[PDB]
């Protein structure tokens, strides 16, 4: 029972990921409009879609280790 | 006598269009399959 | 400039052709602005300007 | 409306009391779905398809259908004898 | 920012291409007009 | 209810595709 | 608690029914019956023509049957006991497979090297690459179940609300009002269930699109 | 209040239309007799003018200038702006595959993007026509 | 057997929804189906647009077939006959 | 009893696989917008967009992976 | 005690086709409002529309295989 | 066990039509700024809307499919 | 337990209702810029938002039904 | 075993209010780019925004109190 | 067991949170790129972008006030 | 059994970190087009997108705050 407690929670626990995902769509196209708009690419244009697809990769797998943690 | 009609298209699109022996595999296949389950 | 057949006018019109000069307050109001369509539009203005000048 | 649907009403009371017709049978045919109502057919998702369906066909006709037999006609065939 | 623009090509350049472009579009009874407002008449001193 | 077999249904749909192409190929613009 | 039943009956009369909706005379005047249909199959031929624009457009003399038999035998099931022979996983299965298939191997017969090449996006971050070939196979493979369930899953459930709405509507012996309403809803679902259309469109353009691809 | 004219001819002048599309450079545009306050430059292309009556004008015009200020006064100044009668199709099919032909042939980025000016001019052309 | 079948799809055709073709091109534009659609012995069918009779009468026939069809499964509610 | 959770568990992680698509549906028509503009298609723009597009499809299928990893 | 873990593990599964929902309408919608910038749709305007959809859509038919092996 | 197994399923299920309601919602209002821009509504920008629509429509109840197979 | 059943779906199906809200919010902010751009009340700009959050709302409302359709 | 039932399900009904402020913020975020678009913001384009978060807001409240009848 | 109700409700009720950091996240990005196109920093622009920050996050805090409620 | 809601509670809560990932690539996005419309990238466009990051990220931690208390 105690097993089956950690199944369900890490299954209901990784589901967090989903929004890491959606943000990094958003950060990606943004990225294209704004480099479609002015092309000045290779300057931080590129440095904001890093920090922001890190960052949601970073709250996914904050998503992730709760997950592990429910597991283990 | 209607192949006479459409035998040109026939063997001009089927070169790859008949190959609905991948769909009969497919089928004997899974039906196979459920017989083993039935 | 022309004023009629006996008399005429020596005027002067200034010319923003400068980008950063292009923006001012007014153009907050104004939609799509950008930096490059706002520096062709005064370049045609420009060359309009030159040219109601010359007629 | 109303007013067509009472002079209606007359003249079939007028058909009703006599003949003027070979036997009608319009009266047939309602008698024939009463029956069928009564004994075959089943009152069950009728009115999901059998009237909605329906309903939605007759709009279509009494509407765009009309100017629909315009556009083959007037439209189709004028345009190859044109040609 | 296009391919004409920040590559070489001024905007009054863009417009002398398309309004050539254009008159040459003409037919050769409206082709006098497009000469007419066709100006090559000055020419540069250095 | 739910679909299962899967025998006569995928087979009647070629010939009515015969069918089908025999008849549209007779029509032309 | 009544329960749904996409039953299957003797398949072949019904399935070739639609068949017969579309009559073909040789004449140079149709029969203003036929007219209609002829001008839809031209306005569609071109629609579907102007993309390929390739010696694939023979395809297209056969896409154009693929079309009028889907939209047919769709369109003919929102009848009050219509069967939708596309309600069956059987067809649309037999149908997805086979032409992906003639697709592909299309694409395989004629530029082969760089039919398979295109699973390159012209270059791409190579650190990625793998990742990238990976998920682009599986979604080539993916494509046919895909196109079938497109098709099964909504042709299906279509009928499935038009049924549970109408069982409600049947089993609403209360205020007549409600039942009233839900009728309304009943037939403003129907006018958006005659939108199977767009899914045969949708199924066509998308298999044209898949040709064109690869050829 | 539309002011549409040509460096030498005048098409409309303070007309209520209240409706125009205009060819943009980075796309298209409609007025509506209350657009937001903007300053468009002109793109290869027709500005169909629609009046505030029923009727309405289709006119190929070169780059320009689509000027809307707060209020309805609208200056439209197109270089080259003719109606699509005056072109000749088949010279719009003509050019449209010669200057296709020598895009390739101007080697240097400044010289194949006005070639690519003329293409996308006779491209909208065709359109047009 | 088929051939008479194969007459009546075709007298079905000339009746509804019909050089020589001439012919065929008048009695199309008669419209006999369009005169009665619901035959001769009835008035009209509900659709009064389109000339549209034919294809009615197919979809009808089609849809109490597939009730033919349907009738095994579906059950009444009352042995006693409905209202 | 752990069987079922581990279905349940499997039901419930396969979710996460949503937000992939969301962010790869925002991705390309953001990528759509953004060539509306500027002509470039065969440019670093549509190289960004199947990087964003790889970037979602990656994490939607490493969710996935886990919920089938909860399954086994 | 299995065959109800199996519906709901499918009940829950079925839920992660949601995201794609939101994608298939964010990039057509990115698809009209492109084409009203723009009218080239007949190009890579619409091909990549297309596109998008096509690989879109396969988290939500993978979230509903994922249902069905779970149901069946 | 089993009914109670079968109405959580469907309750879970048929939230996932929650992402289609979403994407329809995007797809719409994008059509009226499609529409704002340029005023061609009978054209494409209106045909492709119903495209969409109808596209998110069938991500919807292809879902809710399986919700009513849980039902029955 | 199947009164439990269809509190527990009741719970689980109102949730898809609500997630239509995002469509209409959708729906209404694309109005906002579209009347920004092009001031016209009277013209289709009303008309479509009305129709868009129509269909975002009956996509709700037969969610809502399904729910229903769990309580009785 | 009712009233855990009733928890359960007003718990999972009170998931619903995230719709409403996705909804609330993105009307809002509309409402925002319009006034930055044009100064007519004080016209029409709030009593715009205003109806939009009435009406979003009001199906989120809607949620809420079937959570708080499911409770109850 | 009603204990365990109570707390499982209120990790359900705890998800409805997550659409008003996606609104206020949404509204804040509205707010960058409004003031990017205009100038106006202090104007209605910023108030009332701090006005949908509250609006949103209130909704949120609303809700985690439910879920606290089936907590205690 | 209380030990048994402590995972499945956990679980349940951890989704709220979802929307905290998507708000955080919306604000990060916008920075991005914001950056493109206006080089003014140093100034109160990326305060306010570090604002608007940090924020979302608190209604994220502030959600997973109940998890944690759930879970101890």
């Amino acid at each position: 029972i105690d097993t089956a407690a950690k199944f369900i929670g890490a299954g209901a626990a990784t589901v967090g990921v989903a929004g890491s995902g959606a943000g990094i769509g958003t950060v990606f196209g943004s990225l294209i409009i704004g480099y479609a708009r002015n092309p000045s690419l290779k300057q931080q244009l590129f440095s904001y879609a890093i920090l922001g697809f890190a960052l949601s990769e970073a709250m996914g797998l904050f998503c992730l280790m709760v997950a592990f943690l429910i597991l283990f | 006598f209607q192949f006479t009609g459409i035998k040109k298209y026939f063997n001009s699109y089927t070169l790859t269009g008949r190959m609905n022996c991948v769909l009969a595999t497919y089928g004997g296949i899974a039906l196979l399959v459920l017989y083993f389950k039935l | 400039r022309f004023r009629s057949v006996i008399s005429y006018k020596t005027e002067e019109k200034p010319i923003f052709s400068l980008d950063t000069v292009a923006s001012a307050e007014s153009m907050s109001i104004y939609d799509d602005i950008d930096a490059d369509v706002l520096r062709n539009y005064q370049e045609y203005s420009l060359a309009n300007i030159i040219y109601y000048s010359l007629k | 409306r109303l007013g067509l649907i009472p002079e209606e009403f007359f003249q079939f009371l007028y058909p009703k009391t006599g003949v003027t017709g070979p036997y009608v049978l319009g009266t047939g045919l309602i008698l024939y779905l009463l029956s069928k109502e009564i004994y075959v057919i089943t009152a069950e998702t009728f009115s999901a398809i059998s009237t909605i369906g329906v309903l939605v066909y007759i709009v279509k006709k009494y509407g765009a259908s009309i100017g629909a037999f315009a556009d083959k006609l007037n439209e189709q065939k004028i345009a190859q004898l044109e040609e | 920012v296009a391919y004409w623009r920040q590559a070489g090509l001024s905007y009054i350049r863009y417009s002398q291409i398309c309004a050539k472009a254009v008159r040459d579009a003409l037919k050769a009874e409206f082709k006098a007009n497009a000469e007419k407002t066709s100006g090559s008449n000055v020419k540069i001193v250095k | 209810d739910t679909s299962t077999w899967f025998i006569t249904i995928t087979s009647m749909i070629m010939t009515l595709f015969i069918l089908f192409q025999l008849k549209i190929s007779n029509y032309s613009y | 608690i009544a329960p749904t039943m996409m039953g299957l009956p003797i398949v072949t009369l019904i399935i070739m029914f639609p068949s017969l909706l579309f009559p073909t005379p040789k004449r140079l005047i149709n029969n203003r019956t036929i007219s209609i249909q002829q001008w839809l199959i031209q306005l569609t031929s071109k629609q579907m023509m102007a993309i390929h624009n390739q010696k694939g457009q023979t395809w297209s003399l056969m896409l154009m049957s693929l079309i009028m038999f889907i939209g047919s035998t769709n369109i003919l099931g929102l009848l009050p006991h219509s069967f939708t022979p596309t309600t069956q996983l059987s067809m649309n299965l037999g149908m997805a497979i086979p032409l992906w298939s003639a697709t592909v191997f299309t694409g395989f017969r004629y530029k082969t090297k760089t039919s398979l090449a295109h699973f390159l996006p012209q270059g791409t971050p190579a650190l990625l690459i793998p990742m990238l070939v990976i998920i682009e196979t599986i979604s080539l493979f993916i494509q046919p179940v895909a196109l079938a369930v497109r098709l099964t899953a909504n042709i299906t459930a279509g009928h499935l609300l038009i049924h549970l709405i109408g069982g409600a509507t049947l089993a609403l012996l209360n205020i007549n009002t409600m039942t009233a309403f839900i009728t309304f809803t009943i037939l403003i679902l129907l006018t958006i269930l005659e939108f199977a259309v767009a899914l045969i469109q949708a199924y066509v353009f998308t298999l044209l699109v898949s040709l064109y691809l690869h050829d | 209040s539309f002011t549409f004219a040509s460096p030498t001819q005048v098409f409309f002048n303070g007309a209520n239309v209240r409706q125009v599309d205009v060819p943009t450079q980075t796309g298209a545009f409609g007025i509506l007799a209350s657009h937001v306050p903007t300053l468009q430059v002109l793109r290869p292309g027709l500005v169909v003018v629609h009046a505030e009556d029923g009727t309405t004008s289709k006119y190929f015009v070169s780059s320009g200038s689509v000027t809307v200020n707060a209020d309805s006064s609208v200056q439209l100044l197109a270089e080259e702006a003719v109606t699509l009668d005056m072109l000749d199709p088949g010279v719009a099919k003509a050019n449209l595959e010669k200057a296709q032909s020598e895009l390739l042939g101007a080697a240097d980025e400044a010289s194949r993007a006005e070639i690519q000016i003329r293409i996308e001019a006779n491209e909208a052309l065709v359109k047009a026509l | 057997a088929s051939v008479v079948p194969l007459k009546d799809r075709r007298l079905l055709e000339v009746k509804l929804g019909e050089i020589l073709m001439r012919d065929f091109t008048p009695s199309g534009i008669a419209g006999a189906f369009q005169r009665g659609y619901y035959r001769y012995y009835n008035k009209y069918v509900n659709v009064k647009k389109g000339s549209v009779a034919g294809l009615s009468m197919v979809l009808a026939a089609y849809v109490v077939f597939n009730y033919c069809r349907s009738y095994k499964e579906l059950k009444h509610e009352r042995l006693r006959k409905y209202h």
